[PDB]
DNA sequence: CCCTAACCCTAACCCTAACCCTAACCCTAACCCTAACCCTAACCCTAACCCTAACCCTAACCCTAACCCTAACCCTAACCCTAACCCTAA
DNA sequence: TAGGGTTAGGGTTAGGGTTAGGGTTAGGGTTAGGGTTAGGGTTAGGGTTAGGGTTAGGGTTAGGGTTAGGGTTAGGGTTAGGGTTAGGG
């Protein structure tokens, strides 16, 4: 018997913060998971050309916040960094 | 086996897409696409199953060469 | 945990370690996994209210894939950032076009001996 | 009794309205394994992928007759030709 | 003295065998600043990256002019229609 | 301020890239239609690359990150640059 | 005997390919066969692109290499074109052929 | 100042050893150079998938054997294919 | 007629035949990390066969979605002269 | 600053947009006739995992030989005049 990653908890207590009346199945929760697996991989994909690009070794919240400002359009680039520098500034502020 | 797709698979199929009207060539001229597409993917899969040391394919290799190819698919596998 | 100070729900030392596994740079961050982890819990967030409005628009409690179809075609932003995405078992917008109607009638029935 | 090229519409709508197969499975997979068995033989399928196969093939399908449908209506033309799925393979990059 | 359409050929072969630029500098460059000047002001170019924009541009417009040739071509029209140029955009999924 | 920047492709410029194309004859707002093309992908790039410099801690776009841009949107293009 | 070139008789180098891979951090371990492989198959294409480009040059009456010989012998092979599909080269060229509507008739 | 790679002298001792007769440009060699740039950057990540995929560490000459059959077509696929063979016999013979 | 592709004088025009020195490229000496093999058990893929009931194959029909001359007409680019706004080094 | 690639008024003619009727390859409903869908028997390879003895890639360390940045003029190709040859209204 081995592991798998599996994302499915966290995903369901999004959907129980967001709306507790409804539910998911198995083939939602599978393509919310391929879903999040591929953007997973394009940030990091997106990370790994910025940093070669940059002459750099190490990565900082700068080439994720660029590359999700490259791959999302506006408002939801707009909105997720600004979500994004919310929970930088709450992590900062409480150790 | 490629006359086994059926002019009514075919008729359901241009209308569920929006075809309201078909000729007659367009069954064969999409079956010889579905055959060049199917051998494609077909040498793809036989490609990524001889590299990862196996003989079945598996969905894992689909996916895989489905990325590969340009065209993801979400649901099946994972 | 990281999810008690943050103020978020996804994991961050998940996506740490699966950066660190996928060698994709010499040195991961720890402010840039957050940064991942808020990305993606927004995106999550959104879609969960997309499928939600759906369901509820379509008389339904649950989520499927042709509620999560339609409001991936519905959205032109979701349309933009998914483009070339084929989902299983989802479906196709009824769009019909404008010509392909039964249109008005001609000659009554069509017919010009009458 | 009714008028042709009325009826249609509501054949459209209904299969249009279902997330059925259209595809069976039988001749499929035979299909599928003749065209395998021409580059190695002895070559097993754990039909998922055969699956995942047809509802890529009908997706690509549904994209295409889409696209001739929208050439033809730009056309002029309600019934679709066999240049007209030449010119959809010419123009959407797949091939010549 | 010559009849229509029969010294187009003459001049689209002169213009197929030279491979010379056709789109100026100067205006090019005005409108490139005009547009950059909207998102970040002060900004400055090499002339390098305004060439290699104008010759990405003419390679496009020239891929699109031959797509929107072919269709005409297929309707049976010589000439071309903003109808055509849409469907082309429509086909080849830029939007 | 910059204006009247958009009318700077004159109608020979279209007419002799329609040539090389192989257009043997043009319409009307063809021109217009390839004028709004025009600046919507520049627009778009002149964004990707706005994007790239202020990412690269810098303001003049040079020719790498016009190419890292091109390589980005899904067009190669060689010669220029490295 | 102190090159790889003299022992696997081949041009490219193997070392710049390896330390390239090693920098650009796609794997944990890049072996020592890899690179020589990927030498013989960059060697491969070059002689290839080189016999292409000298063909078109000889063909064109010229004893240089220039972008439009490449241009052509890219769009004149039905394999380098479809391994090299949307590559845009700055001042290539365009073929000339000719719709048959396209005619004075 | 500092140094840059431009793969310049490998294609020109190349194009001596096919013809010596001709020669090449500066715009030529660095499109040569961009493509082997693109060429390897692609064999690169094509050989890292495959490794990810394997779930294996080190990266052997069967995964970029793989990878130039996948990019390939097929002639130039098996062409280089049965050169790289060759190269790698006379390298481990040697 | 009106251009149109084909041979000999030169004047700029752009690559090629050796050079040189600085980061970069291969061997040697010791070592553990993860590559394919057989010992191995049971769960998934496959072939001939009863069923009986929805639909695929042929058979007569007549009518409207298709196409080839008529004859009235208004839309687009063959010159060419005028004028103004792109194209060239300092 | 200077000069040649843009800009515009004249005009008549050739190509998209509307008309009228026929006949054939496409719809639409009906009934006699295989092939697809599950339903249900064991098995002959096929893939996963743990333990033990091996051999090629990753850890400093000096030393050399060749690839990167100048000097100059020389040798393939652009441009400058016509004279002869041929595509067409």
């Amino acid at each position: 018997r081995s592991r798998k990653e599996s994302y499915s908890v966290y995903v369901y207590k999004v959907l129980k913060q967001v709306h507790p009346d409804t539910g998911i199945s198995s083939k939602a929760m599978g393509i919310m998971n391929s879903f999040v697996n591929d953007i997973f991989e394009r940030i990091a994909g997106e990370a790994s050309r910025l940093a070669h690009y940059n002459k750099r070794s190490t990565i900082t919240s700068r080439e994720i916040q660029t590359a999700v400002r490259l791959l999302l359009p506006g408002e939801l680039a707009k909105h997720a960094v600004s979500e994004g520098t919310k929970a930088v500034t709450k992590y900062t502020s409480a150790k | 086996n490629i006359q086994g797709i059926t002019k009514p698979a075919i008729r359901r199929l241009a209308r569920r897409g929006g075809v309201k009207r078909i000729s007659g060539l367009i069954y064969e001229e999409t079956r010889g696409v579905l055959k060049v597409f199917l051998e494609n993917v077909i040498r793809d899969a036989v490609t990524y199953t001889e590299h990862a040391k196996r003989k079945t394919v598996t969905a894992m290799d689909v996916v895989y060469a489905l990325k590969r190819q340009g065209r993801t698919l979400y649901g099946f596998g994972g | 945990t990281r999810s008690s100070r943050a103020g978020l729900q996804f994991p961050v030392g998940r996506v740490h370690r699966l950066l660190r596994k996928g060698n994709y740079s010499e040195r991961v961050g720890a402010g840039a996994p957050v940064y991942l982890a808020a990305v993606l819990e927004y995106l999550t967030a959104e879609i969960l209210e997309l499928a939600g409005n759906a369901a509820r628009d379509n008389k339904k409690t649950r989520i499927i894939p042709r509620h999560l179809q339609l409001a991936i075609r519905n959205d032109e932003e979701l349309n933009k950032l998914l483009g070339r995405v084929t989902i299983a078992q989802g479906g196709v917008l009824p769009n019909i076009q404008a010509v392909l109607l039964p249109k008005k009638t001609e000659s009554h029935h069509k017919a010009k001996g009458k | 009794r009714y008028r042709p090229g009325t009826v249609a519409l509501r054949e459209i709508r209904r299969y249009q309205k279902s997330t059925e197969l259209l595809i069976r499975k039988l001749p499929f997979q035979r299909l599928v394994r003749e065209i395998a068995q021409d580059f190695k033989t002895d070559l097993r399928f754990q039909s998922s992928a055969v699956m995942a196969l047809q509802e890529a093939c009908e997706a690509y399908l549904v994209g295409l007759f889409e696209d001739t449908n929208l050439c033809a209506i730009h056309a002029k033309r309600v019934t679709i030709m066999p240049k007209d799925i030449q010119l959809a393979r010419r123009i959407r990059g797949e091939r010549a």
